[PDB]
């Protein structure tokens, strides 16, 4: 497996919004790099 | 055209043509004047049928082999090598012709 | 260079049909789809730079495959033999004292081949190398039917090949091959075809032999621009027709074939190599080998072994029968013309 | 090009009726046996009247035996004045994709080698007769090789009955019957001698070891379902163990340095395993479609790559 | 005697050319074009929920 | 001509390096087609076969030698078509046998001793490219070993090629893997030599054929017939229909056990002997 974490500097400037909101973790298998965070985390920085 | 063989390159030319004979009736004649030398020697060279094939052999292999050997032997014609099964019998080659 | 025979002269440039594709594709149009509805040298070396430039603007010629192999010159010589001769490659020779010990019929000498090979390394001293074709005739010269040219091939090889007492190799290498027939490892299990000569580089005891492993013969880069042309030369002991012996005078492409013949008698064994020109396919060839070589079949359970060699693609194939001078000895040499090499595999006939 | 395409030109004669000239364009990719590899032949050197001996028209068994004396060529293109063919024995095309046509009732698959047979089948012995020239063309029938190894086995075995049924096949559930026909004695003895020289040469002293292993097989076939499906309901070794109790020789002459089993198999392969090639001819062509499908149907043309 | 045969008329078609963006289905697409795709290994898209 | 084999995405760091390790190794693709999936090449696509099964399937599929291996697709040049177009392709040895110059090279299923892609969960078994004189010997030894394991010898486990010792032993899986050949080779002989034994005493008809037969059988075959009939005996037997089913079976094993070459090695400006592990310049077109 090669799940490289997403790129926060780029995602700091998004191209377009999502619309629907759902619990995401309910279905994971659509994605590759999937991460949950509680309110903040150290590696973000 | 172009065709390349043996490393050499070969050209060939062709032309289409046509013939119509616009005479009605006999328009030309061939008269045979003289006679150069006859080709075939007018000889005597009788025939063997043992060159040929397709006749039922007479029943005694003692006799059927007997005749053939007493005929085919030494004949100017009769097969030299025993008959090759497939294509044809072949005439003994002559040393020289006249 | 722009002559005035322009009916065929433009066709010798490979043409005007190069624009046949180039006009509606490259010349027109805006489609892919539109909308609807200092005195002598330089110029002496300067035209040599232009010759690189004349070669760089554009990149008929059939293809080859040239091979080179560095070859010790004990048994074969690319030196005495000119361009346009057959060559034959080999395997490693220490497998010879091993395979003869198990492939022999019961009641023969399995230690015969094990000693006969060491007597050739101890006779050519007075390793999958190469054996040229002309060298192989003089060894098997004592088994032929046209023995006079067999005594002419031997007449020059003792005097022209690099080495002392090449006739002592000829009398020993044939003794090796007469041991191959007895020890039942047949020489067609060893001899491999190597293409016709174009060029060769000499040194002490080794040679860099270049040859055509596949393709036509007459247009190879022979190396000499004065003579970039070579024809195929074969001694007349081996060249056996099957057009005359089978009365097939009908025109068509002829096929070239390498043929071994075997003779197994008690200490009287023979070797013969033949190059066979035929109009026969390989599926209809062995029936002719039954006809000519049945005397060796009755007296022996194989009797022959053959392989493909090449095709003369002419409608009328062209042979020659001359006596060339290799050194100082005239050998009756059959010269084949318009020969295209394509090899093939071997065959057993028990 | 000369090594790639070496295209024989059967010349067409001058006077041909349009019922017969349009018969040739219906025969685009079929098989023509060139007698030599000339670049110029005639239709009289191709047709079935060229195929006859002196007064003797060959039967369907002997008609195989003079295919292999000639050069099988696929016709590539039929011009109005000549017919262009590529002989297979040299080399097919530059890139090498020629087209046959299934005159057989049998479909092909990718990778199947194509052996060609004289027109054996019922309702299929189809000879294009050119009545405006009196030339009949027996175009042969291309088949997959598990058929042509079976049909030639049917035709050989039927003639050997006549020295003292068999004529029905199955291929992919299609019952197809071949024509029961008279067979000439000169053709059968060429086939009969071609077996017994090749079978008896395939027997060596190692084969007397293997014949001891026959009652091992009937001991083994009653256990495995594979050998029970291998032998047959109608084999010979199932009867040739119950009459035959062999024993192996204890010592052999120089039996330590020679290999008894190894010498038998190579002597078997080079004489008996080769034998299906000897009676018939060799499949010099197999089918490699590019993009269409895995199966070329009957009547449809089929792309073609040379076969070693 | 006098006889004929005749062609009375001949009829082609017109291939309909259908632009993809004419179809309502193009709603579901977001189409963009790399001029070069083939030089790309795995591409990605980030989301943040 | 060159075909592409698309790698499905989701390849790990070692599995993407695993396809990089097999640069010039042989691949069978079912049909010559421009796009083709990597499941079609894989060992899963062969269904699982034994060594009689793989020799059937190497005669239907079309071999391609892998050229440059890109990270997205695998580029494959087929042998029957694009090797008459592209002249020389490199090919890597995996055999323990050094390839000499100008050798007809066949490919053989790996009987001796196989890259598995874990992220994709499929195995790629590649054949072992060794030349045709060995290919006819090694299979004939391994069949002959299987018969002496059906009741060995001190010999027959050892081959010498080019002065080098080969080891077929290096096993109990191998003898059962190659077992369905052995049950066919034993059947194809013992059915053969009984039909000979049931037809020569049945006819022995003398035109000259029996004169050709019994003179060639003069203490050679008829003594071999009598010594078989001494270890034997001498209703109507279904003889003439047993010929057909044997000829259809005997002619079929000759094509499995042919092991025809595809590759000839015309080296140029290189060694005459390509070692094991190295690449060999490879052609199939004259």
């Amino acid at each position: 497996r090669d799940p490289p974490g997403y790129r926060y500097a780029a995602a700091m400037v998004p191209t377009g919004s999502i619309l629907s909101t759902i619990e995401v973790a309910s279905h994971r298998r659509l994605f590759d790099f999937f991460a949950r965070v509680r309110s903040d985390e150290n590696s973000l920085y | 055209a172009r065709h390349e063989t043996g490393g050499g390159v070969n050209f060939t030319l062709t032309q289409p043509r046509g013939n119509v004979d616009l005479g009605v009736g006999y328009t030309a004649v061939a008269a045979t004047a003289t006679v150069r030398n006859p080709v075939t020697d007018m000889g005597n060279l009788p025939q063997n049928f043992y060159l040929g094939r397709g006749a039922p052999p007479l029943l005694d292999n003692a006799a059927a082999v007997y005749l053939r050997n007493a005929v085919v032997a030494g004949n100017r014609l009769g097969p030299a090598q025993p008959l090759p099964v497939f294509g044809c019998a072949q005439v003994p080659r002559r040393a020289g012709m006249d | 260079t722009k002559p005035l025979p322009t009916a065929p002269m433009a066709w010798a440039e490979s043409s005007p049909r190069e624009l046949a594709g180039h006009a509606p594709l490259r010349r027109v149009l805006r489609p892919p789809i539109a909308r609807r509805d200092t005195r002598a040298t330089r110029d002496d070396t300067e035209q040599a730079v232009d010759k690189i430039l004349r070669g760089a603007r554009r990149a008929g010629a059939p293809r080859y495959h040239l091979t080179r192999q560095v070859t010790l010159t004990d048994l074969c010589q690319p030196n005495a033999e000119r361009a346009g001769a057959l060559l034959l490659a080999l395997r490693h020779p220490t497998d010879l004292p091993h395979l003869a010990r198990h492939r022999a019929p019961p009641g023969r000498q399995t230690e015969r081949l094990a000693e006969a090979w060491g007597q050739l390394l101890e006779a050519s001293a007075l390793r999958a190398g190469l054996v040229s074709f002309n060298f192989l005739v003089a060894a098997c010269a004592a088994a032929y039917d046209a023995r006079d040219a067999a005594e002419a091939v031997r007449a020059h090889i003792t005097t022209n090949y690099g080495g002392t007492r090449a006739g002592a190799r000829l009398d020993r290498f044939s003794e090796c091959l007469r041991a191959m027939v007895h020890t039942h490892v047949f020489p067609h299990e060893v001899m491999r075809f190597f293409g016709g000569l174009v060029s060769w580089v000499t040194q002490d005891e080794l040679a860099s032999v270049t040859a055509v492993c596949s393709g036509p013969q007459e247009a190879t880069h022979t190396g000499h621009p004065g003579r970039p042309r070579s024809a195929v030369t074969i001694p007349a002991c081996a060249f056996v027709d099957l057009d005359a012996e089978l009365c097939l005078g009908g025109p068509g492409a002829a096929f070239l074939y390498l043929v071994f013949t075997y003779r197994q008698c008690r200490d009287q064994e023979l070797c013969c190599v033949y190059v066979v020109k035929s109009q026969l396919p390989p599926r209809g060839l062995e029936a002719a080998l039954e006809r000519l070589f049945g005397r060796l079949r009755i007296t022996n359970c194989t009797y022959a072994a053959f392989a493909e060699l090449g095709v003369m693609p002419d409608d009328s194939p062209r042979c020659l029968h001359r006596t060339e001078r290799f050194g100082a000895v005239g050998v009756p040499v059959v010269i084949l013309e318009g020969v295209v090499w394509r090899p093939g595999g071997w065959r057993a006939c028990a | 090009m000369i090594t790639d395409c070496f295209e024989a030109d059967i010349a067409i004669p001058s006077g041909i009726s349009r019922p017969d000239a349009a018969a040739l364009q219906r025969c685009e990719g079929r098989v023509v046996f060139l007698p030599t590899i000339r670049r110029q032949l005639a239709l009289a050197d191709v047709a079935h009247e060229s195929f006859v001996s002196g007064g003797v028209s060959p039967d369907t068994l002997g008609l195989l035996l003079a295919y292999r004396r000639r050069f099988p060529a696929v016709i590539t293109r039929v011009l109005p004045t000549r017919i262009v063919a590529c002989p297979v024995d040299l080399g097919l095309t530059h890139a090498g994709t020629v087209n046959l046509r299934n005159t057989s009732p049998v479909d092909l698959c990718n990778g199947d080698p194509v052996s060609l047979v004289p027109p054996v089948f019922e309702g299929q012995a189809t000879d294009v007769r050119l009545e405006s020239l009196d030339l009949t063309l027996r175009f042969p029938v291309p088949l997959p090789t598990p058929l042509a190894r079976e049909i030639v086995a049917r035709l050989v075995a039927r003639g050997i009955r006549d020295l003292n049924d068999l004529n029905v096949l199955y291929y992919n559930g299609a019952r197809l019957s071949l024509v029961a026909d008279v067979q000439q004695l000169a053709s059968v003895n060429t086939e009969l001698r071609s077996l017994v020289l090749n079978m008896v040469y395939s027997i060596t002293e190692g084969t007397t070891l293997i014949l001891t292993l026959i009652p091992r097989l009937l001991a083994l076939s009653a256990q495995d379902g594979y050998v029970n499906a291998l032998l047959q309901m109608q084999s010979v070794t199932r009867e040739a163990a119950q009459l035959i109790h062999p024993e192996a020789p204890m010592l052999m002459q120089d039996g330590e340095r020679r290999l008894p089993l190894y010498e038998a198999l190579v002597a078997w392969l080079a004489h008996a395993g080769q034998l299906g090639d000897i009676l018939a001819l060799a499949p010099a062509v197999r089918v490699c479609t590019f993009d269409g499908a895995a199966v070329v149907q009957s009547g449809d043309m089929a792309p073609v790559i040379r076969y070693p | 005697d006098v006889e004929f045969d005749a062609l009375l008329g001949s009829y082609c078609n017109t291939l309909s050319l259908v632009r993809f963006l004419e179809l309502g289905l193009s709603v579901a697409c977001v189409c963009t074009k790399f001029p070069e795709l083939a030089y790309m290994n795995e591409g990605r898209v980030q989301f943040e929920v």
